[PDB]
């Protein structure tokens, strides 16, 4: 099975370099060519460079001229992009794809994607704090719940609830960036023979520090 | 001039395969003796350009009031309005004359804007300077006294040029006028210089075409020699294709240096025209055209040179 | 190049209609009687799958409701019948010239009947209040549109900075949105007040829903 | 490009002036192969290990297409008493491809066995089975006596020795008619001057190898008047466009770049020719498609330098080398010194506003020369100097100083 592999964050500074890593695999490295792409929110695709690996020949855009640089590791079937001093129109997310020919050339296949923040800050590890009502006033059947995750850096954070038991009526909610920190919520809706009969708690994992908090509501 | 062409050895022998190079090092200089030769004629086409279209290093202009004579020389001076620059004449003139194997097309030294530049310094100074340009330094002599000497040298005194001066300007304008409606109607006059174009075409084009045949062998084709017979069997038909191929080239390098004798013989001939009817007075009778020759007026030409003749009948 | 531009910017096709979504270009993509052209569609938080080559032709996983049409620089992109799965963005591209281009891309939405917003505010919890700070966050869930906006007042007093807000794309089966609001204030802020009250405004609404606490 | 001078001249020192040392190349990187799949195997065992054979007057013809075969049993493994090949390699079975296939299966004798071959005369060779000069084929043969040969003489099979004229080539005699050499009529008996020209063979085991029986089947090959049969037997890469590569479709081969096609194709057609009659267009064999060939590694290096005595310094010029996607030496890719021309792009010559005097000559106007920690610089070859004066009807310049000057002309003789 032909699957990309990427990490999911990437912590750069500005002026700095950005390295990041396409893992092929299932297909010969110097027979398929490989594709970066751009995706800003509301924007939609851009398209950043390809390059042939076996040759190691780049084709890049007229406005991305020296902002990128495209190399290739044939020896670990590992495709690498280069960019030279990245600013805050420069962090979006990118993905490589895998080029298929049958006279016109599709994109079979796709990565898992990759989130780049440029900034200077620090990793902050995160304070997760319980959203309870405390009371009832019995108008609905349907009982809703909160978590807050806040002071927490970098974006995103998979949060879950009960380790990933309920998969309905969940909500995800963007981050907002204030001083130099992100912070979302969480909210769950389970009805009245769920929250006195089962504990629901709230599963926050960060990737980036390595820190798992759980908390109960 | 010709069109100065150059010829790789790898490309047009060759169908850049590995075993066509490794026969082709036995047979050694056989193209290194046909690029050599091609690349003397090469040199000796800039040297025709040399001796002919600039005469003299030293440029002489115009000045912006124009009276000269009486007479109306706007159609062979040029146009500063225009970028390039050209006369009314030349325009009638660079307008009428009209897949990659390695053969090129070298690009000539001297551009045809610089041919102008040569050239509208000689138109200037042959009216302007006299004919003691080329002969030194250059004189002022005004116009109207340079053709009462160039009567007195036909034996022609100064009674006839004085007198009969209004009459010149009816004359003489109307006769260039002739010049001017015929090459624009009949293309056929510069069909001298349209045939040195069709000689490097047709040489070109049935030089292309040597590749189709097959030369005696069963397929001339150079991959498909390789990818059939045996391997002692392809070293026979690979060896009769190459020897059809360097007797096509030999044969096309024989014909174009006989053509460069020939565009030699005709560039000193080119050159004598502009050191005896251009830059002086010449006696001579059918050389500088028919009648008593009074001056010359050189003008830009593609691959040659278009001469003005004023003669007196 | 070749530019490619969808018009409009979004398009809102209500279950069991057709959507009519063009990619026009700027020069010809038809070169060898078969032209140029790729369709892609992409799902919040997953990368974009491919969906019809060449026009002509549908890849096989691909169900049959998506279809396309079109020669030159005019293609139309049919999708019908419409499905709550399809709500997506929509992309084109051209392979043929180098340097290669993408589209501007169009959204598609799903038009359903008009829902109230569900407000309900929860007073902070005391984890926060040992550590010094309080958060009064109100959650407004499950609306049609997505036009709505919310107000905090303090015992009458209207209050504006420090309130964050956050929406939600479009919902894969209800079709609704999602929008949390944030007020963060210090502990002694929390002690000498009383009452939180979250408002809403939505166009089904001829009043705003009141829901308050008292500690 | 010091050192590539020093090659083609085969002298040790530089003279002052251009001179071309090598060409522009464009090394391949990949080999494209596309052939097309097919899922059916080719049923070669029917003619070959068949009991009943025909005879040499009238043979089984066979027609093998639309499968995928194995050439091995003709070659890598191959039990046989004789195999032989003329026209295609018996290495390069695996690659070629060819018109149709005409199988064509006899039992002959041990001793006629050497007439299958282009231009022979015989017994066999005249009246049953000829073959032209530009026939391309194998002969395999195999030993049969041990399996349908009989101690008693084999009367089945059968064979024809007389005909009045000679017979044209791939076809065959059903005519039982009597040969007569006489004016007497024969009327389908023998009698005077009249022979039976049907006869058996002498096949036994006991005897030598005149009297052996063997199996030959000719396989025929014609070449490049139609698509594939069968294919060539190897893998399959994918189909890379806008690169310089090596290619190989369907034996065809070719160097060059994959581009798209505006031109109108033909259906039945596999390639086509441009104006330099070679191969510009190739039809996919899987899907019927058409691709551009534009061929590479064109144009020249020709080096600018002033002499051994002067300095080291050499200026190169590419001309017809499309100077934005760039010899062993990379040393000198790093650019900034680049100027573009009309002819190519000049690496190694800083470019300046001036006009002044040149040595070496380049073309189009733009010349080079060696001037002032110097360097080659390129510039526009000057016309000399301009000389601005007044003038009027009322003036006259008489020289009143003179000079006698002495020049030098020099003709060869």
């Amino acid at each position: 099975q032909v699957q990309l592999q990427q990490p999911g964050a990437e912590l750069v500074r500005p002026g700095a370099s950005v390295k990041l890593s396409c893992k092929a695999s299932g297909y010969s490295f110097t027979r398929f060519w490989m594709n970066w792409v751009k995706q800003r929110p509301g924007q939609g695709l851009e398209w950043i460079g390809m390059i042939h690996p076996s040759d190691s020949e780049t084709r890049l855009n007229q406005k991305f001229k020296d902002k990128a640089t495209l190399t290739v590791d044939k020896s670990s079937t590992t495709a690498y992009m280069q960019l030279s001093s990245p600013t805050s129109e420069d962090s979006a997310v990118y993905y490589c794809a895998r080029k298929d020919y049958d006279y016109d050339a599709w994109f079979a296949y796709w990565g898992q994607g990759t989130l780049v923040t440029v900034s200077a800050a620090k990793t902050t590890p995160p304070s997760v704090y319980p959203l309870a009502p405390g009371s009832a006033a019995q108008t609905n059947s349907m009982v809703t719940l909160g978590c807050l995750v806040k002071g927490y850096f970098p974006e995103p954070v998979t949060v879950t609830w009960n380790s990933g038991s309920l998969s309905s009526g969940v909500h995800t909610f963007p981050a907002v960036l204030q001083s130099d920190l992100y912070t979302l919520s969480s909210s769950v809706t389970v009805p009245s023979s769920t929250w006195p009969s089962e504990t629901v708690t709230c599963n926050v994992a960060h990737p980036a520090s390595s820190t798992k908090v759980d908390k109960k509501i | 001039s010709m069109t100065k062409t150059s010829v790789d050895c790898t490309m047009y022998i060759c169908g850049d395969s590995t075993e066509c190079s490794n026969l082709l090092l036995q047979y050694g200089s056989f193209c290194t003796q046909l690029k050599r030769a091609l690349t003397g004629i090469a040199v000796e086409q800039d040297k025709n350009t040399q001796e002919v279209f600039a005469q003299v290093k030293q440029i002489y202009k115009t000045p912006p009031i124009k009276y000269f004579g009486g007479f109306n020389f706007s159609q062979i001076l040029p146009d500063p309005s225009k970028p390039s620059k050209r006369s009314f004449i030349e325009d009638l003139l660079f307008n009428k004359v009209t897949k990659f194997k390695g053969l090129t097309v070298l690009p000539p030294l001297l551009t045809d804007e610089m041919i102008a530049q040569y050239t509208s310094a000689l138109l200037a100074g042959t009216i302007t300077s006299g004919w003691t340009f080329g002969a030194g330094a250059a004189l002022q002599i005004p116009f109207a006294m340079q053709m009462a000497y160039r009567f007195n040298g036909i034996g022609v005194t100064q009674n006839v040029l004085y007198e009969n001066q209004k009459l010149i300007a009816n004359q003489f304008n109307s006769a260039i006028g002739k010049i001017q409606d015929s090459l624009s109607s009949t293309a056929s006059a510069l069909g001298k210089l349209q045939d040195v174009v069709n000689h490097n075409a047709q040489a070109l084009n049935t030089l292309v075409k040597q590749l189709s045949s097959k030369f005696g062998a069963i397929s001339s084709v150079l991959n498909d020699i390789f990818s059939r017979l045996d391997p002692p069997e392809a070293e026979v038909q690979i060896d009769r294709l190459i020897t059809g191929r360097l007797q096509s080239l030999q044969t096309y390098v024989t014909q174009q240096l006989i053509r460069a004798a020939e565009i030699r013989a005709s560039a000193n001939l080119a050159a004598t025209k502009m050191s005896e009817c251009v830059l002086g007075q010449s006696k001579r009778v059918d050389f500088c055209g028919k009648g008593y020759h009074l001056m010359s007026f050189p003008q830009s030409a593609p691959h040659g040179v278009v001469f003005l003749h004023v003669t007196y009948v | 190049d070749i530019v490619l531009t969808q018009s409009p910017a979004s398009l809102a096709v209500s279950l069991g209609q057709r959507a009519t979504i063009s990619c026009r270009a700027s020069k010809s993509v038809s070169a060898s009687v078969y032209s140029y052209m790729h369709w892609y569609q992409q799902k919040p938080g997953q990368p974009p799958k491919l969906l019809i080559y060449l026009a002509s032709s549908l890849e096989s996983g691909v169900p049959a409701r998506f279809s396309g049409s079109g020669s030159g620089t005019d293609f139309t992109l049919n999708i019908h019948p419409v499905e709550e799965e399809d709500a997506a963005t929509y992309y084109c591209h051209h392979s043929r010239e180098l340097p290669p281009a993408f589209g501007g891309g169009t959204k598609l939405e799903i038009k359903r009947a008009d829902a109230a917003p569900t407000v309900s505010i929860f007073p902070p919890s005391s984890e926060q209040l040992t550590s010094g700070g309080a958060s009064v966050v109100c959650f407004l869930n499950n609306f049609y549109p997505k036009d709505i906006n919310v107000k905090w007042k303090i015992d009458g007093s209207e209050r504006q900075n420090g309130v964050l807000n956050s929406w939600t794309d479009q919902d894969s089966k209800d079709s609704t949105y999602s929008m949390s609001s944030t007020l963060t204030l210090t502990k002694d802020e929390y002690e000498r007040h009383n009452s939180y009250t979250c408002e809403a405004t939505h166009k089904t609404s001829t009043s705003p829903i009141v829901k308050s606490f008292n500690r | 490009p010091l050192s590539e001078t020093k090659c083609t001249l085969k002298s040790f020192t530089v003279e002052k002036g251009i001179y071309q040392t090598s060409n522009f190349r464009v090394q391949p990187t990949e080999s494209i192969v596309r052939f097309p799949n097919i899922t059916n195997l080719c049923p070669f065992d029917e003619v070959f290990n068949a009991t009943r054979f025909a005879s040499v007057y009238a043979w089984n013809r066979k027609r093998i297409s639309n499968c995928v075969a194995d050439y091995s049993v003709l070659y890598n493994l191959a039990p046989f008493f004789t195999f032989k090949c003329y026209g295609v390699s018996p290495t390069k079975l695996n690659d070629l491809c060819f018109t149709n296939v005409y199988a064509d299966s006899f039992v002959i004798r041990g001793d006629e066995v050497r007439q299958i071959a282009p231009g022979q005369t015989g017994n066999i060779a005249d009246y049953n089975y000829k073959l032209p000069d530009d026939f391309t084929g194998c002969v395999i043969a195999w030993n049969s006596n041990k399996l349908d040969s009989k101690v008693s003489g084999n009367y089945n099979y059968l064979y024809r020795l007389f005909r009045k004229s000679n017979l044209k080539p791939f076809e065959r005699d059903i005519s039982t008619e009597i040969y007569q050499a006489g004016n007497k009529p024969c009327n389908g008996v023998a009698g005077f001057n009249c022979y039976f020209p049907l006869r058996s063979y002498s096949f036994r085991p006991t005897y030598g190898v005149g009297h052996q029986p063997y199996r030959v089947v000719v396989l025929s090959f014609e070449l490049l008047h139609a698509p594939a049969t069968v294919c060539g037997p190897k893998k399959s890469t994918n189909l890379v466009k806008n690169k310089c590569v090596n290619f190989n479709f369907n034996g065809l081969k070719g160097t060059g770049v994959l581009t798209e096609s505006n031109k109108k194709f033909l259906p039945f057609q596999q390639f086509g020719r441009d104006i330099a009659d070679t191969t510009d267009a190739v039809r996919d064999p899987q899907t019927l498609e058409i691709l551009d060939i534009t061929p590479c590694s064109f144009g020249g290096v020709s080096v600018i330098t002033p002499g051994t005595n002067t300095s080291n310094q050499v200026a190169v010029l590419y001309q017809g080398v499309n100077c934005t996607e760039v010899p062993t030496w990379r040393v000198y890719s790093t650019g900034s010194n680049v100027f573009q021309t009309r002819a190519g792009c000049l690496i190694g010559a800083e470019y300046v506003n001036n006009s002044y005097e040149c040595d070496i000559p380049i073309g189009a106007g733009i010349c080079a020369s060696y001037q002032t920690s110097q360097s080659i610089i390129a510039y526009t070859m000057s016309l000399g100097a301009e000389n601005s004066v007044a003038y009027s009807n009322n003036s006259i310049a008489i020289p009143t100083n003179f000079t006698i000057s002495v020049t030098t002309e020099i003709l060869p003789v």
